[PDB]
Parts: C-alpha cells; sequence; structure tokens
RNA sequence: GUGUGAAUACAAACCAUGAAAGUGUGGCCUAUCGAUCCUUUAGUCCCUCGAAAUUUGAGGCUAGAGGUGCCAGAAAAGUUAC
RNA sequence: AUUAACGAGAUUCCCACUGUCCCUAUCUACUAUCUAGCGAAACCACAGCCAAGGGAACGGGCUUGGCAAAAUCAGCGGGGAA
RNA sequence: GCGAUGGCCAGAAAGUGGUGUUGACGCAAUGUGAUUUCUGCCCAGUGCUCUGAAUGUCAAAGUGAAGAAAUUCAACCAAGC
RNA sequence: GUCCCACCCAUACCCCGCCCUCAGGGUAGAAACGAUGCCCUGAGGAGUAGGCGGCCGUGGAGGUCAGUGACGAAGCCUAGGGCGUGAGCCCGGGUCGAACGGCCUCUAGUGCAGAUCUUGGUGGUAGUAGCAAAUACUUCAAUGAGAACUUGAAGGACCGAAGUGGGGAAAGGUUCCAUGUGAACAGCGGUUGGACAUGGGUUAGUCGAUCCUAAGCCAUAGGGAAGUUCCGUUUCAAAGGGGC
RNA sequence: UUAACUGAACGUGGGCAUUCGAAUGUAUCGACACUAGUGGGCCAUUUUUGGUAAGCAGAACUGGCGAUGCGGGAUGAACCG
RNA sequence: AGACUAAUCGAACCAUCUAGUAGCUGGUUACCGCCGAAGUUUCCCUCAGGAUAGCAGUGUCGACCUUCAGUUUUAUGAGGU
RNA sequence: CCGGGACCGAGGACCGCGCUCUGCAAGGAUGCUGGCGUAAUGGUCACCAGCGACCCGUCUUGAAACACGGACCAAGGAGUCAAGGUUUUGCGCGAGUGUUUGGGUGUAAAACCCGCACGCGUAAUGAAAGUGAACGUAGGUGAGAGCUUCGGCGCAUCAUCGACCGAUCCUGAUGUAUUCGGAUGGAUUUGAGUAGGAGCGUUAAGCCUUGGACCCGAAAGAUGGUGAACUAUGCUUGGAUAGG
RNA sequence: CCUAGUAACGGCGAGUGAAGCGGCAACAGCUCAAAUUUGAAAGCUGGCUUCGGCCCGCGUUGUAAUUUGGAGAGGAUGCUUUGGGCGAGGCUCCUUCUGAGUUCCCUGGAACGGGACGCCACAGAGGGUGAGAGCCCCGUAUAGUUGGAAGCCAAGCCUGUGUAAAGCUCCUUCGACGAGUCGAGUAGUUUGGGAAUGCUGCUCAAAAUGGGAGGUAAAUUUCUUCUAAAGCUAAAUACCGGCCAGAGACCGAUAGCGCACAAGUAGAGUGAUCGAAAGAUGAAAAGCACUUUGAAAAGAGGGUUAAAUAGCACGUGAAAUUGUUGAAAGGGAAGCGCUUGUGACCAGACUUGCGCCCGGCGGAUCAUCCGGUGUUCUCACCGGUGCACUCCGCCGGGCUCAGGCCA
C-alpha cells in the first residue's frame, strides 16, 4: 500500500529528505563488499570478527547421509508411547507388562540421556546409546539392547 | 557498501537475469488439460485399469533404510516362480525389470505373494468370443465388481514397522556382558587394529622357524 | 577502551648465586620495529586420504623464521606548442 | 668558405614623384532622409536620473541628501561590470 | 644489400602474389643538395659486421646410476651471450 | 566635565479573554454514554539539515445511501454570498447538452514555478532594420472594375562576334503549343507568366544505340577456408569445326 | 598462612534510632532496541605562537552567528537590551 | 602541411552491445501540530570521498524505586605557572 | 480616611468560606430610560492619505548582489518493483508449526477438501576421528512487584560464588589378543552451551545489498556494415592556349 | 519441489557454485557386425505386359530366414497357441427451427423518462432503434428436431486349419561379442573437478577372465559393479513467430505500438539508413429558394432546424495576446503590509410568541362505569353509557412576560 509511506509526506519539500550538503550521489564507498581491507576494515572487525583466513582440511565429495544419526534424550522417552497407554503405566494398573520401544521407527539414532526417569522398567531398541544413558535406564529395571 | 550490523549478502543477480523469468499464471489452466486427458484415456481403455503393477522395493541408503516403496518391475526369477511367461506378462499390465536381482530371500518371498493373488483376481476375455479357449473365463464370471486405480488397491499396506510393542514381564532379556555403550567401544577398536594385529601375529609364525 | 610495539604484578615447574634473609622471566627508567595468502624448520607419535590393508608421498593441529621504511602492509617510465 | 643569373623572400641609403603630413577645402553618382506598397531577427527576472555611506571590500532598488511635469524626430558610442 | 635454391615487400591460408615482358650502365634502401675551392683528429661508450681452436654459461628430446615405483642425481649439450 | 528632577517607547515584565500541546483528577446496585464522550484544575509555545503524528484533494475496485438528472448531468465564466487557522468545501447568476456524487474499506503511472526541462501556441522590440552590383527610360492609342513593369506605332539606349547571337554532351522530365482563369506563388502591382484549369504535340534500310577491342571485371579446370567465400583467366584439363 | 585456632576472607547469634547523623534543589530515575543528518566552519573578552604589519596564518576555557525575528548604534550575519 | 579521404580527419559515416560508468554540476510537486543538530576522535594511494565514536528522533519496559547534581560548606592529598 | 479617570463582564438552579446577621459589596453585572426598525450598524471592491517594505530558486562561513538559471501561457515531468536479510506493531496455533510441487471437486483463472515427504525449531562442541548436559525440593548470598494465617513465601530482572557437557594440558586403577584399554582425581585455560523449552506461518513501517535503481549528462572502448559525384595518386582514350 | 547458497573453486580478494538419495507428472520398449541355405540367392531396381507372367540388370569382395548377452546354439521331453469375413450402437463437422405489452395519461423535436395496469423467465450476457427498453428487432438459456459428407471405436455373430510357425521345463557340453580405437606423455581452452572434469592437436600404441569406473600422486595383495569404440523410438517440457478465439481493479487522441485517418505514407540522404503531423456538424443535408448592392470575393433582407450562441475555417471553446463600450489613476518605475475616509454594490436580523380574563360561533364528548383485545401485570386502546359551570377548534376585546440596532 502507498498511500500511507513516508514519500507522500515529502511532497512540497526540497532534496526529499536525503541532505542538502551531501545529495545522495550514485555510489559513494564501493559497490558490495569493496574495501574489506582498506577503509570498511574497522566495520568488519567490531563485528564479523573472522571473515579473512583459511582453517581446518578439505574434504572432496562429502555425501550428508554417511553422517545422519537424530538424537534424542530420555526425559523425553515416555512421550512416545501413546497417551492412553501411557496414562496406564504411570497411574499403576498394569504392574506386570513392560512397553518395547522402537526408536529407528519414530526418526532416532542415538539415544541421549538428560534428564530423570520414572521407576517403570523399560524395553529400548537403539542404534547408538550413550554412556550415561545406559545407567539411567539399567537402574530403572529396564535394558537397552544395539539393533543395527 | 556495508553500515551496520548486517548480514554478508549474496545475492547472484548480476548477469541478465531479466531475460530468464519464468512466472507461472497458467497453474490452474494446466491443471484442467490434464484433467482432460486422463478421462479421455480412461474412456479408451473402457474396462482395463488405468495403472501396472509394481512390486515392494527398499530404499538403498543407510538414511531412509527403514522405509519402503512402490519399485520398477519384477525380476525374471519372481516371474519364473509364480509361473508367468516372459512374454505375456507385459501384456495383462504387468511391469517386467530385466536388470534387477534377488540377493535376498526376504525380498523375494514378499513378492511372489503379492504377485500370486493378483493373478487369481484377474479376468481375462477371450480373443474371438464365438470361440473361446481353455485359459479364457467361461463368461458365467464375467459380470463382477472392479477396480479402475490398482495404485490404492494395490499399495504399500504398511512402509515402516509397528511403533512398538507390549510384552509381560520376565520376558525381558539380559544385555550384553560387558554393557552396551562398552559394547561399541571395542567393536570399533577392533577394527582400526585388524592390520597391525594380523602381520605381528604372521611374521612371528616365520620368526620361530 | 580494536590491532602492533613496549611495560607491571602473581600462579604451577626446573635452575643460578649466597652462611642466610633474599634476588633473578635480558641491558637503571623513558625509542631501537611488522597482517591475510605462500614457503621453511622444531614438537606429539596424534588425526584424514571417504570399498579394505602395508610402506613412500601429500594434507591437518600448536610455536618460530623469510616483508611490506608510502612503515594497519597495490606489482608500475616519459612527452603533448596538434 | 665564396658565387654570375633569377625572387609577389627579410633589411639600410640616394634621385624622381606625390594631400602621408604642417591644415584643411570643394565637386559628382548611389544610400542614409520623407511618401505609397511589402515587412523580418538578436535580446528580455522586474525595470531604467545622481553624490556619499555601509555591504560579498566598484548599487538602477537599502540609509541620508540633491531633486522631480504629457506625447515625441535625426545623430552619437560614456554606462547597462551590454 | 643482392648472381635467382637470391635481395626488398604483400597475405588467415593456398598448385597465392608486386618489383618482373626484369639480370649489376640492373633492382631495392638511406643521407647531402648547381658551379668553383676543400672535406682535419678520435673505435673509449651505444650500434653494425667477421672469425670458432676456446668450455666459460646452457632448453626439450636422448644416455647412465639408485629405488618396489612415482621421483631424484650425474655427465654430454644447438643458437645466443 | 560632574550632579539632580520630570517625561517618551520593544514581540521583554504584570492582569484579563480566546486557540492548541502536556500532566494530574471525577463520571454504573446505571433517570445511561459519538466512555474515542463530558466536567474541574495547572504549566508551557522561536528554529535550517532531520524525525514522528493528524488531516485535505485525483484516477479506479467491494458494500451502502430503496441517493441527483432532458421540468437540464458534467464542464466553463463571474472587483455576487457562507464555512474552516490552513490545504479546501458549499450556494446564487450566465453558457451548454448526457451522464454523476456522499459515507466505511481496498488499490496506484496520485498533487509543480524553476532542471540553458519536453511539445504546441503568443508577445515587446516594430509598421522598425531594410528591399541601393550588371549605364535608362519617354509620347499616343487599344483592352479593362483597376496599367511604371500587358499589346501596337514612333523616338532614345545596351550587348559589340573569347556576345545578352545560332546549335550540342552530362543533368532535369512535359517545363513545348493553343484556349480560358476566382484564391495562392512571381519579397511593389498585375488584364501578363516556366503558376492554375481543359485539350494537343516527338514518324528513319542511310543520323545514333546494336558490331570490335583497350585499361579493367566475372564464369569454367583446380587449390585454400569451420563458413559467409578467397585465389586462379590457360594454368599439372580426354576442353574444338568443316564438308557430302 | 603462623612455633601455635595465631591470622585472613566469607559466615551464625546478639547489641545500637526518642534524633539514619552538613546546606539548597529535585519543572524530570534507570536500562534496552532501531535509525536520520553531519564530518569545508566563522566572529568576540582574557591567555598566547610565527611575522615590520594585515579585514593574515595557528592554539586553550567560555559565550555567539550559521539555524533568528524584535527595540537602539543613520546604514551594517557577530556589538548593547 | 599531420595534409586530403562528400561543408566531418592527430584516425570517416550508419545501426547494435547501451538506459555504458561518474567520489562531479543541475532539479526533486498539498496543509497543520510536537521535538531539534554537526563541521570533532581513530584508521584508509585518504585530503571535493567513506567506515567508527559523538550530538538527534521515535518505540518501550522496571519502579513511581525517594535516587540524584556543570553548586556551596567542612576534613584531607597532589602541582612548579 | 476621602476624591477624579481609564480598560474589562469570563461563568449560568441550590451546595462553600464568612460578616456589620428581618439582611449583605461573601465561589465572575445587574437596574432605569431614549431614538431608530432601515443601507442606520456591518461586509466586499476601487482610489487618495500616515508609517513600514531591495528578486525568486540554489551552492556557500557570508546573496538584493558587478555569482549562475528565469520573455509569457497550456498539457507532460522525478525514491518505484522483485529476491534475500534485520528490528518493531496486529493476528492464528503452540513443542511444535507450514493445504495450493501435486491429487479430489466446482455455479470453473474464484471457492471447498485430503495426505506421503520436506523446510525451520526441539543439543552443543572440535581441524578431525569422536564424545555428548540433575551432589541439593534444579544450589547458596544481597536486593525485588504482589500475596499473607503477620510468622513468612517471594515472579521478571541485576550482581556475585558454585555444579554439569565439549575442547586443551596433567594423573594412569581393576583388567588384558602384552599392547591394548582409559576408571578416578586435578589445572591464574577455552565455547555462538545445560541449569522446569518459544518457535512457525502471515500482515504493516523504517533500514541494507545486487539489479537501468530518484531523474537528465561525458572525453572513450568493442562487433558488423556503407562511401573516390568533392579532394589525393596512377592507368586506357580524347580536347584546348592572340601578337611582339 | 527439495537437497543448497551446500561440498568445492578464487591477487582464497571482489566473487562464483554442482551431484547422489527423497516426493510427484507421464510411462514402452528394441535391430545390426561377428556362425555354411550349401540337398539347390530361397532376396531386389527397371522395362514389357493383359494382370498370367516374361526379359535384362544388381549381387557370392555376400542379397533373405535364423541370433543380440535379458541370452542363445545344439540336444532331451509332453502339452499348448496362431488365419479370413460381417457387424448393431456410440463419438467428431456443417446446416434447418424456439417465450412474453407498442395498453392508458403527463413533459419533449423524438419516450428508451415519470405515473397506473399486465405477461414471460433452464432466456434480467451484449448491441441497435430520434434520450436509461426482459416483452420493437438481431441475439442469449435448455434439450430436441430437418438434411448431408468422411474417418474411428466396438457389443455380438459366420466360416478354414497344421506342410508350416510359436510358448514352457531340464542338461554333459559349446557360447563367436566393434582398433590408429582405449590408455599414456605434452600443449591450448574450459569446468565447482582440487598431482590436472570434458574437448581438440602431436609422439608412442595394448589385452582375453580381459577392459573401464570406485573424486589425492606411487608399488604389492583383495573386494563391489557394469560391458565402451554401430543404430531406432510416442508422452510429461519450451515458445504469441504463423492462423484463430476468449478475457482484464490496463491506456482514453502530447496517453496507448512509430501508425484509432490513402503510415513504414509524405519528406531528408550518393548510400547503409532516418521517419512525422492529422479523430467528433445534425435524429435526418432538411448543406440557405427568391429579392437587392457589388467588376468579383462577399454583404443586407428572407428561409430550413428543438438550436445557425451547430454554416463543411462546423459539439463543448479555458489561458497567454487584441478591439469596442463603461469606471478610475499618473512631477525620474510598478506591485505589497497595518489603520481610517469617500463612492459604488450587497448578505443577515426584524415584521411577533406564550399565558391569563371577558364575549361570540361550531362540533362531539370531558370525568365515571360496563364489555372485548394487547401489554412492561399495571399501564393503555376500541364499542357503549355522558348530554352543558366539562372538554376541543376558531373569531373579537383587555392584561402580564419575552423579543431586532445603536446609545
Amino acid at each position: 500500500p502507498t498511500r500511507f509511506s513516508k514519500t507522500r509526506k515529502h511532497r512540497g519539500h526540497v532534496s526529499a529528505g536525503k541532505g542538502r550538503v551531501g545529495k545522495h550521489r550514485k555510489h559513494p564507498g564501493g559497490r558490495g563488499m569493496a574495501g574489506g581491507q582498506h577503509h570498511h576494515r574497522t566495520n568488519l572487525d567490531k563485528y564479523h570478527p573472522g571473515y579473512f583466513g583459511k582453517v581446518g582440511m578439505r574434504h572432496f565429495h562429502l555425501l550428508r547421509n554417511h553422517y545422519w544419526r537424530p538424537s534424542i534424550n530420555i526425559d523425553k522417552l515416555w512421550s512416545l508411547v501413546p497417551s492412553d497407554v501411557r496414562e496406564q503405566y504411570l497411574s499403576g494398573q498394569k504392574k506386570d507388562t513392560a512397553p518395547v520401544i522402537d526408536l529407528l521407527s519414530h526418526g532416532y539414532a542415538k539415544l541421549l540421556g538428560k534428564g530423570r526417569l520414572p521407576e517403570i522398567p523399560v524395553v529400548v531398541r537403539a542404534r547408538y546409546v550413550s554412556a550415561e544413558a545406559e545407567r539411567k535406564v539399567k537402574e530403572a529395571g529396564g535394558v537397552v539392547e544395539l539393533v543395527a | 557498501a556495508i553500515k551496520h550490523n548486517q548480514q554478508i549478502p549474496n545475492n547472484h543477480f548480476r548477469k541478465h537475469w531479466q531475460r530468464r523469468v519464468r512466472c507461472h499464471f497458467d497453474q490452474p489452466g494446466k491443471k484442467v488439460t490434464r484433467r482432460l486427458a486422463r478421462r479421455a484415456k480412461a474412456a479408451a481403455l473402457a474396462p482395463r485399469p488405468v495403472d501396472k503393477l509394481r512390486p515392494i522395493v527398499r530404499c538403498p541408503t543407510v538414511k531412509y533404510n527403514r522405509r519402503t516403496r512402490l519399485g520398477r518391475g519384477f525380476t525374471l526369477e519372481e516371474l519364473k516362480a509364480a509361473g508367468i511367461p516372459r512374454l505375456l506378462a507385459p501384456t495383462i499390465g504387468i511391469a517386467v525389470d530385466h536388470r534387477r536381482k534377488n540377493l535376498s530371500e526376504e525380498s523375494l518371498a514378499a513378492n511372489v505373494q503379492r504377485l500370486k493373488d493378483y493373478k487369481a483376481r484377474l479376468i481375462l476375455f477371450p480373443r474371438k468370443s464365438n470361440k473361446p479357449k481353455k485359459a479364457d473365463t467361461p463368461k458365467d464370471q464375467q459380470t463382477a465388481e472392479t477396480t479402475t486405480s490398482l495404485r490404492t488397491s494395490f499399495g504399500v499396506e504398511q512402509p515402516l514397522a509397528p511403533g512398538f510393542t507390549e510384552i509381560s514381564k520376565s520376558e525381558i532379556p539380559a544385555g550384553i556382558e560387558g554393557g552396551a555403550y562398552r559394547a561399541l567401544r571395542k567393536a570399533r577398536s577392533d577394527a582400526r587394529l585388524v592390520g597391525v594385529r594380523e602381520k605381528r601375529a604372521k611374521e612371528k609364525a616365520e620368526a620361530e622357524a
């Protein structure tokens, strides 16, 4: 909508808000990133520290599929089971049956352990598992088994 | 000419981009054209289904390894197991692929069953009405409800494994002796030293002799 | 209150000197000097060459040297009275 | 370094001649001038009398004084920093 | 400067051209500027030109040695300097 | 030079009225209110470059005024009126002849004195500068609305055979001849005209082109070039014409 | 750290307002986000450098013109109110 | 003679790439209300130009925090005109 | 304590403070009277009179300038659009969020419906192989709006001391493919981390970059074509120039 | 669409920049060289022919059948498969036909305007007719109907048949497979391709479980995956150049293409090429008969028209500049701001209102009660009953209060 913008309020005022002494010429200072090391250095060092240089070794023909392994913490583990079944276990009505969770079917490969776990035995099937996560699930009566 | 705290711009707009711009104002007009072609094609193939039969295939990469999808055609070994001639298959709606192989036995068994029941659901009209043949339908069961999509009626039933399973207590197995975390570390370092260990052991055998 | 130069006070090691308390992190104090990219040497015994091994070769991480004196650092000779 | 002949080449002197000059005067033809018919262009913020002062340090316009009477024709080259 | 298998010059190339229907009293490239009388000393510098015993310098290819190879190291070595 | 009385005036100071900005309060057992409203109280107002807020107009789109109009819509003229601080809105009179507004949202090729700005139109200068090379005109009669520059006769002059004479090449293209004529053109006039209107006019065995070659140009045989094409003209070619 | 519960910092508990311990004001308290113009200046009192001097060149504290009318200096961007 | 090559020559004329680039001149369209500047610091083949800090506006939140001050008094230090 | 003169009249039932107290000068002007009821008061336009008043736009420390542009009138005439960022305002859902590449359907470029993948977010750190977030009611101390049984509990946020994960430098237990393995405990080190999630889509404004980029403007550079009717040189074929 | 502004390149400066996987639209596969028909060149261009065939030629330095790596050949073995002819019916193209007022009155030159009364509608899109028309006219919506031409698809029927050719299951054994090519060195160009991604020039020049690739050069040993140096083929995709059609929050004659008009025209240049200006009388020309002045152009009367304030210089006709008439001012500029005066012209406002008393005229109906209905449940309406000191309207007289301007 152009009916309400600052260009409509500049009608009748010479120089259109750009100043008299400095007249808004074509391209003072250069085009793009010109002067990075010569006259725009002061801005390019207060911000963006690290533009210039080389770091690390290079990799030819990287395929990102080799490095696919999303991770999930342990405190969100119980959110994977459906709500109707979930409330039965926490309320304490089953008492003789344990769930077997398949992380791969939900799109995970590594089971990290960050929070706390309630004292109900479970079975987790994961491609990878952390050292701290294995201990917490084991002291709750459960077991973790690699699945590939 | 940067002036404030900004993100460094990279806009590839220095060639003559204005000469090659492809606006899409014919999105709804094109859609009408395709729908006119499908229903025109369906009329030509009056009793036949529009599509063709496809086999079940697993994706080829470690990521997407879990999911399954439709393929291109049945291998020559799958057709032989189900007792279908090679030349007769393409003419009754079956698609054949001659450059695929059955490395495992799990994939072979799944596709054979998927192709065997299709043969039972097929109605085959005779070439000449006055003289039917042995493999033709005897004209008594030619009148039945038919399907035309054959992609929804024969799609993948379930691509992924069930989300979870529920088993009784005291049936939970025992883990690896060392543990899950330590089983991975040992397996990683064993492959690193497979060369150093083998030659050190081997040279000892010649050293003693 | 960015960089370079130079300067002050401690911490953890190893030493010199003196009987000992102590003193010593260059010249009694105020000047005496140098980025990115590239090359070269010392160090650990370390990581990678992406189908799998073993030796050459090459590539990485940390500290010095080769230099810009227009010294916060382009590679550069004249004439026009047509 | 000299040099006969030749030159719409540069320079100095002598004889003849003359309004170049002392020092200006007169005559003739075609214009300028008046009339009938025909009939343009440059230029132009608004305009058009002076003296001093101050001011962007040389005013037609400001301040203090001089002053100041319709409408007009032929010449002129001080000014309009024309 | 040049005796034709040549000197000067044109063209992207050509079984292509100019001088040339030409041959040293000829063709081509420069400086001085009728006649008379003359035209001195300097080869250190910058150019041009000549003579290769000299080994000084020295490319690609080729030869020899080490190594499992990539590769490295040696002699020899045209013109020019 | 020093001292003392009275008196004159700034957009400055004091009191009062009105406008706007800012800050602080009151208003529901609602007899209640464009609650974005109303009432009470206090202080302040200069401004280039620049920032923000509120409003007025122009061309189109959706909704709504059961909107105005051939008994006169839009447009234009008007030292005739009313409203607003202002951009602007409304009405009276004259001319004319077919479409046009108010209110809330949407949308943009949306507001001019300048840029030696673009296109078109018009002034002062101005009835002014000027229409002065090539020796020069005069009397009578006729035509006609009208004669210095139309026609006849008689005088006076110039070009003076390397001519202002008589014929051609290049170039022009009907300008040639007759009859007639309002405007325009012939830098004055015009009955006259190389202008305007209507008709007519260019005859070859002997004069030219047609034939032959010169400097030169282009095909053929062949060779270059990715190619448009470059070279080659007797060249490393099986190349012709005469009689019964 | 000291011969040493001897010190050192940080602590628990308790005591001290009857008056929280100079004047005046508080017509303006703290923090954060985004961005415009500007980066040629000039004049005056006191101090002051080069120069014979300048309506000349160069500095320190503060007030002004630029960005601003009004009343006085007849006139006059900077002087007085 | 830098002379001539269609009034054009110290490198002809016509169309296109082309709306060629400019730290340099010129222009930039209605009204009212409130606030209101800078010519200075550091770096740059930088000195007619840019980045950086400063001055300025608008949008806010935390409390109405009782905190503050281009000022005076009292106690106590430094200086070399 | 008594005179004289000038300017003003805001407000619109009662309420209050008081006095000289059948009342009043005490929270803002009323009473009596005369002429005229239209051009009389008032408003517009033209002219004379007193005082004041240099030409606009622009660059500049300084413009009425002997600094530049401007004879006059009518119409045209200059911060726009797309992609990618960023902060702030409104709106939907919320550990999630986004239908429209595509399919179904339709009164047909409108409207309505459906889902597999995928994008951003939920986990960081190293060059890399790799590893990967609770001693405590998710900690201790000093301030904090609000609540409270009056004892206290204390959001957001500010400062400070600690705990955990990754990297760097030390230490090297139990074990053993006797060279592999890396527990435990430290260190004036280091990170865009954890410590009871805040994000995704859309609307509007300011700002940034590349694009013709607010409008008009060079002296040059490159690709492809057309000219010897002027003039310069040469070739083939013609012509012309008294008398001493 | 995503991967992705990612891996990578780059005075590692300014800058540049792909691919695999994944979802969808559309889907379709194949024929040559290398083998002896060898118990029979079984193949083909051309000419003549009555239509049955004949003749010359090409060709053994290789014309048909058979085979193409998915195989296949050669052997075993039992089953199965295969031609022709009719054909309803349906779909494309052109062409015949389609509902309702000129009813009545007013303004007007002319109703298509205003008022009253009607009808049609699977048709209220658009245009014309003397002004805004569903019913005056062409068309518009719906399925049918008259006639004709040529191609497709296809329900279902009628007849031959194994000399031949084809499919399937197993096997001891065989199993031919593209050369100045691949590859290597060097040079130039190019790419995101980095001890060198593709292309091209020159030198050297292969092999039979052989060869290429596996994104870091080299040697030794394993592994995965395809089969190069011969060839064909629909759909999903691009485009307004050519022939047509339907539309718009686009422009409205200095705009929109240079061109709404006898526009790539007139015109300029030796030439390549450059390139404009210009729409509108009225419903209908009904485009002014006749008289008179003048040499003529034209003028004055008189005519057509609703209008000549529409006369082929024509709808509406602004500003700059000019003429006539009226008013006013002027001693080397004019214009302008504050405040009176004179002259001309002019908008408002006022010209009564309410109440009371007396008198006169006219009407039905004030309090009260009964019945019905509504509603805010206690407030109202209608019908009846009233019947003159009540109520209402008008007129005449008297009185109080207020109301315009300047003092």
